[PDB]
Parts: structure tokens; C-alpha cells; sequence
């Protein structure tokens, strides 16, 4: 029961335990920064980054969400797809481009 | 001379084989060939029409 | 960035972590624009 | 805590034997420095060479 | 590393902000001739 | 309030939009306009008053 | 954000006008 | 060859290198 506690980055800081998926999940905040020009700069955007992290003999993903969205919300989900890729780790993926259609005429048939 | 008609100067300048430039940049400056702006999301996600 | 970061410690041909959680953050209605680097 | 005093430097240079001098300026290096309160009562952080 | 030092406002080549070496700020330019 | 209510960004508080193409018949007048929401700002459509 | 924006210091949200 | 400083001019006992690997020279 949790394996790695090492905050590759040591600018953001924990907030909460790493919690277990019945994976784990750490919800880390960020600590102070420099000055802003203007308070509207922190908050403002949309755009989310999911940071990959060397594989740690365990692999680490930091993914970043803007402030407006509902931490419960990002946790569920974030929870939801580690269980999905648990789970999953196909040909309907390798059906959506590398497979092609009238190629696969003469393999069914002949 | 001496005695001389009046003036009133006229000024103008060439500037030949110059391509005049207004760089998309916020300050003018030239800081990378990828600019200032072009990266702002202002300018990169939205659809501008240029007049 | 965002003050808050997420972070998820998977056990462990194509990646597919990587697309699961872009998928997910994805469809969150409040974000747009998900970004996967490496 | 009030912070213990910093010792004065004074390098040579040339014929100039006792030249004032300021301790050198180096990039912050959380390995080597660290951010150590002056006052511990009100903060003001500084790097001091642990 | 960019949190300890002003590498975000250097213009980047890649991943490598273009700093200046470190002693390069001062100057000297004097002479009577 | 103090924070958290106006942005001090540099932004416009009007905006005038022209047409990018206008056709006319003789009964009808019609314009069309594309208006950009900035990018985090909202607007409601209380106002864009046609002029 | 930080509880919504802040209110001046010192039915809420809906409409229901009709009828004609 | 695996060592690939065997390829270059040798100013003494070291082979001369150097620098720096692609362009950027693109405006107007």
C-alpha cells in the first residue's frame, strides 16, 4: 500500500495523502510564485496539460486542470480513466485507421 | 545671396530595395522566429479576420 | 497552469494512458483543448 | 531568532592588500543555499549557504 | 529549474533558454586616445 | 469589492463591428457580422444595438 | 476563482413574466 | 565505427571539434 512518495517537481506541493482506487491518486497544489502583472492571470485559460513521467520500477502522470473546474468532478474522472486503463492494460482501436476497408476484402474472402 | 527669394523647405527620403516590416510582435522586437504573439491564445485557438 | 495539479501513480505497440486521460479531461464541459506532452 | 551576523570580506588584488569587498553573487541552488528567515517573527527570506 | 532563476523571460531554443554567461553584465570602455 | 470583479487587462468596453458583406435589394437591406467573444469575456445580447 | 466574484460590502435568479 | 571522433582532424592527441547542429536564419 502506496509504493512511491516522490514529488518529481518541487514546486508543487501535496495537499492530500495519495488516496487508492478500489492505482493512486495525489492531488498536489502549487506552491507561491512570482508576482503576476494582474490578479486575472492565474485562473484565466481552459487549456489542460497531462504531463508524462518516466516509468518508475510504476508510471506517473501529472495532469493539470484550470482552476474553474470542480475538484470532485476531476477526481472522479481522473479516477474513472486510471480504472479504464487498468482494466484495458485492441483491434477496435486498430480498426480507426491501419486496417483499411476495401483491403480488408481480399483476406475475409480468400 | 544678398538679396534672395523667400523659401519654404521640402523634405522626402528613398528607401529602395527595403521591404517595409510591421512585425507581429507585442513590443516590435524580434525575440524568435516564433513570435510573442502567434503563441497568445488570443490569436491561436479563435478565428481572426484580418481588414 | 492552475494551482492544482492531479497526479495518478498506474501500476503499469500504441500508448493508451496518455489517450484515456486526454479523453477524460476531455469531457469535462469546463475544459477544452487538451494538451498530452511526453 | 535574529539571524547570525554575516562575516565581512576583504580580498587582494594587485599591490591592494585590503581592497572592501562584497561576498559574490551566485545563482540560488537549493542543493547548496537554502531561504532562511532573517527575522523568524516577520518573514523576510534570504539565501544563506547552509 | 526555471522557478530559481529568470529563464522564462530568455528567448528559448528548443527546451534550452538562451541565457547570457554569467560574467557578462558590466562593461569597461576607457581611454584617452 | 477590490478583487475578483473587474480585470484591468486592457479591454474594450464597446466594440464596433462592421459587415463583412452587405447585399441590398430594393425591399430588404441585410448585413452580415461575425462578433468575436474575446477570449474569457461574456457579453449579453441586452445590448449589440444596431446602428 | 475564489467563492464567485464579490458582492458590493456594506425571486434571486429567474423570471416568470408572461400573459398578453 | 562506434567512435566517431576517429573521424575528425586531430590538432594534437584529441581530434578538433568545435559548434552547434541545425539553422534558424529565416525572416523578411
Amino acid at each position: 500500500v502506496v509504493l512511491d512518495e516522490s514529488n518529481p517537481t518541487p514546486s508543487y506541493k501535496p495537499v492530500t495523502e495519495q488516496k487508492v482506487i478500489l492505482p493512486t491518486i495525489q492531488v498536489l497544489a502549487s506552491k507561491k510564485r512570482r508576482m503576476a502583472e494582474n490578479e486575472d492571470d492565474r485562473g484565466a485559460g481552459s487549456v489542460a496539460e497531462v504531463q508524462m513521467r518516466e516509468v518508475k520500477p510504476i508510471q506517473t502522470v501529472d495532469v493539470s486542470v484550470p482552476d474553474h473546474s470542480t475538484p470532485m468532478e476531476v477526481v472522479q474522472s481522473l479516477s474513472r480513466a486510471a480504472q479504464v486503463a487498468q482494466r484495458l492494460t485492441v483491434e477496435a482501436m486498430d480498426l480507426s485507421a491501419p486496417v483499411d476497408a476495401k483491403p480488408l476484402d481480399l483476406k475475409p474472402v480468400d | 545671396d544678398p538679396r534672395h527669394a523667400l523659401r519654404d523647405p521640402e523634405r522626402k527620403f528613398l528607401c529602395d530595395r527595403t521591404l517595409w516590416r510591421i512585425p507581429f510582435s507585442s513590443n516590435f522586437m524580434s525575440m524568435g522566429s516564433l513570435t510573442d504573439l502567434g503563441q497568445n491564445l488570443l490569436y491561436a485557438n479563435a478565428a481572426h479576420a484580418l481588414d | 497552469r492552475g494551482n492544482l495539479t492531479y497526479r495518478l501513480r498506474i501500476p503499469v505497440f500504441l500508448p493508451l494512458l496518455a489517450p484515456i486521460i486526454a479523453a477524460a479531461i476531455g469531457a469535462i464541459p469546463g475544459i477544452a483543448s487538451v494538451a498530452i506532452q511526453a | 531568532e535574529v539571524m547570525a551576523p554575516q562575516p565581512t570580506l576583504v580580498a587582494e588584488q594587485g599591490a591592494m592588500k585590503a581592497v572592501p569587498v562584497i561576498k559574490p553573487a551566485q545563482p540560488f541552488t537549493p542543493a547548496v543555499h537554502e531561504t532562511q528567515r532573517i527575522v523568524t517573527n516577520l518573514p523576510i527570506t534570504t539565501a544563506v549557504t547552509r | 529549474m526555471d522557478e530559481y532563476n529568470y529563464a522564462a523571460l530568455a528567448p528559448r531554443q528548443g527546451s534550452r533558454p538562451m541565457l547570457s554567461q554569467w560574467s557578462g553584465i558590466g562593461t569597461h570602455e576607457m581611454h584617452g586616445g | 469589492p477590490t478583487h475578483d470583479v473587474t480585470t484591468e487587462r486592457s479591454q474594450r468596453l464597446q466594440l464596433r463591428f462592421v459587415p463583412v458583406d452587405r447585399e441590398d435589394t430594393q425591399y430588404s437591406y441585410k448585413t452580415r457580422f461575425q462578433l468575436a467573444v474575446g477570449d474569457n469575456r461574456v457579453l449579453d445580447m441586452a445590448s449589440t444595438y444596431f446602428d
